[PDB]
């Protein structure tokens, strides 16, 4: 269900592997909508790790199919993602999501 | 469209201001869920840019400022202000290194005697505990889920501070284009922001020094720039400035009380050391005479409060002490007293103010010497401030009881307790809900199981946890006197906590007993299910008897017996509504009553007559409060009634059928009645010898109830659990034992009734 | 057990609580007159020289007007308002500093007596007789049933005003009443008079045996050690109430006294005198019931005599009041 | 009686010829009459609380009444009036009410009055209410349309 469309700077080899803290300076976007989040404004590029069910698994499956230094535009299916009711007050249900991503992964 | 076109559109400007008001409101005080939710529609950098802007339509600047305050700081400031006027301390060397603190040319107590916005004070002040904003994290399925959306504070502080200086310099020039066409939109909600941060304790000492140096010359630190205050200004800025100055007054007071405790610990240490040496040379090196006995009468024959009291009156007087103490530690207290007065607003004789108090006392009257002052909030603020800076010692006396010093090695537990208390005070104002009562109960269980609540109960008496718990209890209970009793089972736990609080004391029982009529008024809406009932904790008040039941007031007793009159009239709809036979009254209600009245007189053995006489008199005056099966208006047999009760209890076809048995409750009700009446004996062997009035009460009693049926009640045995077992859901051995106390107190076997 | 071999934190708590040889409770007297005169002096601020044919209010006048404003607003009850209570005690102590304190062989001169009539009446005008007279009387419309300390503070302020005569402020009060044209004052007054304490004997027995039962241990006996506010408990309230009603018609007005009898422009009529007499009836009835108790005895207990003193002083004030209604026929 | 008058007079969607079952010359005045009626129903309530409290039975009625043609004037005004002095009617909400209000905002456009109404709906005085509050946050569509 997850489908990547990568702008490919970076090495394109070092995938973020398990037991590792991947750090993405990201920003979201909605399907024919507008923004709802950005690490860029807050100046804390989202230091989290993989396989822990912290983020939704659409973002994790995107995190698996990437590398260091690259740049992708990550579609996100609602049943994979929040969308059966959505994050209330912030996201409605059936939310098909989009994410810009730029990262280093110090493991 | 760029936002600055609202200055000429004028129709969406108002709409955006009202949308902004909606975001301010629906980000309610103490709703941090919605606060984290709100940072998607807006953005921290967007708010920063709006904050930093100079071009606007006016109101939207203030609303954006206030929305920022609503989101990131409101819960913090409110929870801080709840625990603000509560002057406790642990003992550390930081605590010890505190005084007035004038250093300088050896005249600083007479000279510039330090400042507020100063360094260490070592109170106990729980932090804010933000949570960082985010949205992509998956949900949890409960929990608070959200603390408060976070933000940087220090860069924000520097930003606000340079903004303050910039606005001051812009207003100094008397511009014809203020920020928003009006100086009030330029000296403005920035004032609210700095005040909120200041209350929230963000600021370093250099920061508060800087924003005091904004008011430079009247302060005039030891080491044109016209300050902010002396210039002519509108009214709302005066309101915010007084709301600023209250902080510095509070800080001076806080430093004052902490300096007092710093004096106090070293003083009590050296004083008890000198007392130990004095007792040593008295007892160990007596060479005994009458003076040795006179000195020895103090220690064993006086409690320590009386001992320190007498010691202190020796420690100072009008040269009429008759003192044991050396006249060296009487002098350091004297100089301490004088320096403390000097910190207060008394020159002690017995323009440039160079202080806060003379400054503000001149300044506020200078304001009133300006034009007629509307906006009575400003009036109350100004005069409260003014009254404080004259009777400041009086405010310290108001702060004396609220303070409480403790040692360390408990602060780790107290901080959890205080954070729980802040959660109570956050849940106070909000209307009740399921997660609220769950969190309430979780905090309640957190605090009872700490041992420090038990270790320092007078401290809780000073705070007033009990009245707050009572307030929320009547909030959940009240409103719906009989219709809306939504959200119980926190009432149970809180009432249990109040029972505990009343238990471990000598005056928490007193501190509830004052509120007792309200507690009975709410007990009128109790009277239903099991659990910690309001009347149960009411009964928990006065069982530490012989100081309170004497000082009790009659007004509650007509209340409880009228409740019992309704108990004898009303069939308990709460327990009739489950397929039950609709008896004209409820034994369960009267049994839920009268353990209170038993506890009026129970442990205090052979209790009093001033209470019992009015009790039995009001009771006989309303005979319907009795079982009318027994004491009805006509044919009403006792043993007839218990035979009917046993026929109903052993035959549940004519009984209701949850987990409640009728005839069990009936015999239990009459058992509690006769146990009361035995404990409501008209006298004991003291005065029945030497009185007739108590024998009048005995005569009324015996005219009401005869013998030859209590012995019939003894003639009602029960089987044994052997093959095989039994269950005590129907009949009770302890309740055949209930008439025994009554019979013993009233009649007394002579020769032959013992044999029978 | 001694003071030492004790935890030092509980020791310092007991020290600060038990601080009576050097409590804060000493004379200060540096927040009353120097306080008050500054306001009326600033109200004549020479820098505030407009000459607009209507001089702006003074700070004191603004204060009194704020309290009258929050008085006159409508609701059932009142808050505690510690500010009002504080400033009321301040003002009453200021004007009463001439009355009390200022008034062995202290043989004063007639000249100095005349000097001491003044320094009160100046303090009366400094109080704004102008505003405060209407303020204190506007309040009692609001505090209408409660025995609040707010109420007692207002009454004490009225006593501090009216002490030596002051027919001026009597006239101003009367004119305010006959312009307001208002029930609420007198009915509140009769409700107050209806709720004032007298002697009780059951309570006397209870507290007497309780003081007899001084078997409380350490940190359990000083809480209810005295407990003397159990039986009457309303001397400083009730005596001041009757003294106020006396002190209106001290000077033989002969029109105020008629208005105390009756209320013409208002709808209803009260005759507060009747309430005075009913209170006196209940009071002496309680005193006779007190008598018949001790009549079996020949000697009287000390606390009983001590209560009898205040009970007689109450009726003394009442008799002085009833004289001052009609002394002046 | 006035509510019954309004009710029997409510049942007129256009009131042009549907009010002309008594013919013309009364249908003309019908709009002015009903506007004045809601005006008086606002006038009797401002500042009162006893009159305010009674609409706990009548709340779903009035929020469903909303005849769309003489209602943005005065029905919303009385709704603003009653939802200030009375927290007893504040706390009885069914979640269709705010949805109808939001649809009214959509169908009548950007009015600040509705926003002040919800600002009052969140809080009576001091105490907040969380259920309807979170309902308002989620029904404020973060689709942002």
């Amino acid at each position: 269900g997850v489908e990547i469309e990568t702008i490919s700077p970076g090495d394109g080899r070092t995938f973020p592997k398990k037991g590792q803290t991947c750090v993405v300076h990201y920003t979201g976007m909605l399907q024919n909508g507008k923004k709802f989040d950005s690490s860029r404004d807050r100046n804390k590029p989202f230091k989290f790790r993989i396989g822990k069910q912290e983020v939704i698994k659409g973002f994790e499956e995107g995190a698996a199919q990437m590398s260091l230094g690259q740049r992708a535009k990550l579609t996100c299916t609602p049943d994979v993602a929040y969308g059966a009711t959505g994050h209330p007050g912030v996201i409605p249900p059936n939310a098909t999501l989009i994410f810009d991503v730029e990262l280093l992964n110090l493991e | 469209m760029d936002i600055l076109e609202l200055s000429e559109r004028l129709d969406l400007q108002r709409f955006h201001s009202h949308t902004l008001r909606l975001y301010r409101a629906v980000c309610a005080l103490g709703n941090n869920r919605v606060a984290h939710a709100l940072c998607s529609h807006v953005d921290q950098a967007q708010l920063l840019h709006a904050l930093e802007d100079a071009h606007l339509p006016g109101p939207l600047r203030a609303g954006y400022y206030d929305l920022l305050i609503s989101i990131h700081l409101e819960s913090a400031c409110r929870s801080r202000r709840s625990m603000l006027s509560e002057y406790i301390v642990p003992l550390t060397p930081e605590t010890r290194a505190i005084t007035l603190f004038p250093p300088g040319r050896k005249g600083g107590n007479a000279r510039r005697h330090g400042l507020p916005g100063v360094g260490v004070t070592t109170s106990l002040r729980p932090p804010h505990h933000f949570s960082p904003p985010c949205f992509v994290a998956a949900l949890p399925a409960e929990a608070p889920a959200r603390l408060s959306p976070a933000i940087p504070l220090e860069a924000l502080r520097d930003k606000a501070l340079r903004m303050l200086g910039e606005a001051v310099r812009d207003g100094g020039q008397h511009a014809r284009d203020p920020v928003g066409g009006s100086v009030e939109f330029q000296f403005v909600p920035v004032l609210k922001l700095v005040s909120t941060l200041l209350v929230m304790g963000i600021f370093g000492d250099e920061d508060v020094k800087q924003i005091l140096k904004m008011i430079e010359p009247e302060v005039f630190t030891e080491e044109l720039e016209e300050g902010l205050l002396q210039m002519k200004l509108p009214e709302s800025v005066k309101l915010q400035m007084c709301n600023l100055l209250e902080y510095f007054c509070d800080q001076e007071l806080q430093h004052r009380v902490e300096s007092l405790a710093a004096f106090a610990e070293r003083y009590v240490d050296k004083l008890q050391a000198n007392q130990r040496s004095r007792y040593a040379l008295l007892m160990r090196a007596f060479t005994m005479s009458a003076a040795e006995t006179a000195r020895r009468t103090r220690e064993f024959r006086s409690p320590p409060q009386e001992q320190i009291n007498m010691l202190l009156h020796f420690k100072d007087e009008a040269d009429e002490e008759d003192c044991p103490l050396p006249e060296d530690i009487r002098q350091d207290l004297q100089d301490f007293h004088q320096d403390l007065l000097a910190h207060c607003g008394i020159q002690l004789e017995g323009k440039k103010p160079q202080s806060l108090q003379e400054l503000v006392s001149h300044m506020v009257v200078r304001w009133a010497q300006e034009d007629y002052v509307q906006s009575p909030e400003l009036v109350r603020a100004m005069f409260s401030l003014l009254h404080r800076q004259y009777d400041g010692l009086g405010e310290l006396l108001r702060a004396l009881p609220r303070a409480y010093t403790i040692s360390p090695s408990s602060v780790e537990d107290t901080m959890s307790l205080l954070e729980c208390l802040g959660q109570i005070r956050s849940l106070l104002i909000v209307q009740m809900g399921p997660q609220e009562e769950n969190l309430m109960i979780q905090s309640i269980g957190n605090i009872m199981n700490n041992k420090v609540f038990y270790q320092h109960p007078n401290l809780m008496r000073a705070l007033g946890m009990h009245e707050t718990v009572m307030e929320v209890m009547v909030n959940v209970l009240g409103g719906g006197e009989t219709k809306e009793i939504r959200f119980p089972k926190m009432v149970t736990s809180c009432c249990r906590f109040l029972c505990y609080f009343c238990r471990i004391s000598r005056q928490n029982q007193r501190s509830m007993f004052d509120h007792l009529s309200y507690l009975l008024e709410n007990s009128g809406i109790g009277l239903g299910m099991q659990g910690s009932t309001p009347l149960d904790v009411a009964a928990a008040s006065v069982i530490d008897n012989n100081e309170l039941a004497l000082a009790l007031q009659e007004q509650d007793l007509e209340k409880v017996v009228s409740y019992l009159a309704g108990c004898g009239l009303q069939s308990c709809p709460m327990l009739l509504a489950k397929g039950y036979p609709d008896i004209g009254w409820n034994p369960c209600g009267g049994e839920r009553y009268l353990d209170f009245l038993r506890f009026a007189v129970f442990v205090n053995g052979e209790s009093v007559e001033e209470n019992a006489n009015v009790v039995v008199r009001l009771l006989i005056r309303k005979p319907e409060c009795f079982g009318p099966a027994l004491r009805g208006e006509g044919g009403s047999g006792l043993l007839a009634a218990i035979e009917e009760a046993i026929r109903i209890s052993e035959d549940p076809a004519r009984d209701g059928p949850n987990r409640v048995h009728l005839g069990h409750a009936i015999m239990s009700f009459y058992a509690a009645l006769i146990d009361l009446l035995g404990r409501c004996a008209p006298e004991m062997h003291l005065i029945q010898a030497g009185k007739g009035e108590a024998l009048r009460i005995r005569a009324i009693l015996r005219s009401l109830v005869p013998l030859d049926d209590l012995v019939g009640i003894i003639s009602l045995p029960l089987q044994i659990p052997t093959l095989q077992p039994k269950m005590s859901a129907s009949f009770v051995p302890d309740h055949k034992a209930s008439m025994v106390l009554f019979l013993d107190r009233v009649y007394g076997i002579e020769n032959q009734d013992f044999l029978l | 057990t001694p003071l030492y071999n004790l935890p030092t934190h509980r020791a310092c708590n007991m020290f600060l609580e038990s601080y009576k040889a050097a409590w804060i409770l000493t004379e200060d007297h540096s927040f009353e007159d120097r306080m008050i005169d500054d306001l009326s002096k600033a109200g004549e601020q020479e820098e505030e020289e407009e000459e607009v044919e209507e001089k702006k209010p003074d700070p004191l006048h603004q204060l009194v007007l704020h309290f009258s404003r929050t008085a006159l607003t409508e609701k059932s009850k009142l808050d505690e308002d510690y500010l009002y209570m504080a400033y009321a005690d301040i003002m009453a102590k200021s004007c009463h500093l001439e009355e009390g304190g200022e008034n062995e062989e202290v043989e004063v001169s007639f000249e100095e007596k005349e000097m001491e009539k003044q320094r009160l009446l100046y303090q009366q005008s400094r109080l704004h007789t102008r505003g405060a007279a209407e303020m204190v009387l506007q309040m009692i419309s609001a505090c209408k049933g409660e025995t609040g300390a707010m109420v007692s503070s207002t009454l004490k302020l009225g006593i501090s005003i009216l002490n030596g005569g002051n027919a001026e402020v009597q006239q101003k009060m009367l004119d305010y009443l006959k312009d307001k044209k208002e029930v609420g004052f007198f009915q509140s007054i009769q409700a107050l008079m209806q709720t004032c304490s007298v002697l009780d004997l059951n309570a006397f027995e209870r507290q007497n045996k309780a003081e007899g039962l001084g078997m409380v241990n350490e940190d359990g006996t000083v809480i209810n050690r005295q407990n003397g506010e159990k039986v009457m408990a309303d001397d400083e309230f009730t005596q001041d109430l009757f003294r106020f009603l006396q002190l209106l018609c001290e000077g033989h007005n002969n029109d105020f006294q008629n208005y105390l009898r009756t209320q013409t422009g208002n709808t209803t009529t009260i005759n507060i005198i009747i309430c005075t007499v009913d209170y006196l009836l209940r009071l002496q009835e309680s005193i006779s019931d007190f008598y018949w108790y001790y009549s079996g005895k020949d000697v009287i207990e000390e606390q009983g005599k001590r209560n009898f003193s205040k009970a007689m002083s109450v009726a003394k004030q009442v008799f002085n009041s009833l004289t001052e209604y009609i002394q002046g026929p | 009686l006035v509510l019954n008058c309004i009710d029997r007079l409510n049942v007129y969607t256009t009131a042009a010829h549907f009010a002309e079952y008594a013919g013309e010359e009364a249908a003309e005045s019908w709009k002015e009459i009903v506007n004045l009626l809601y005006e008086l129903l606002a006038s009797l309530i401002r500042g009162n609380r006893a009159n305010c409290a009674l609409f706990s039975t009548n709340l779903d009625w009035v929020v469903s009444k909303l005849d769309r043609l003489e209602a943005s004037s005065g029905i919303l005004e009385v709704l603003y009036c009653v939802l200030i002095e009375s927290p007893e009617v504040l706390n009885i909400i069914q979640e269709n009410h705010i949805k109808s209000i939001i649809s009214l905002l959509d169908k009548h456009g950007r009015n600040h009055k509705v926003l002040d109404v919800l600002c009052s709906l969140c809080v009576c005085n001091g105490v907040a209410v969380r259920s309807n509050q979170d309902l308002i946050t989620e029904n404020l569509l973060p689709g942002r349309e």
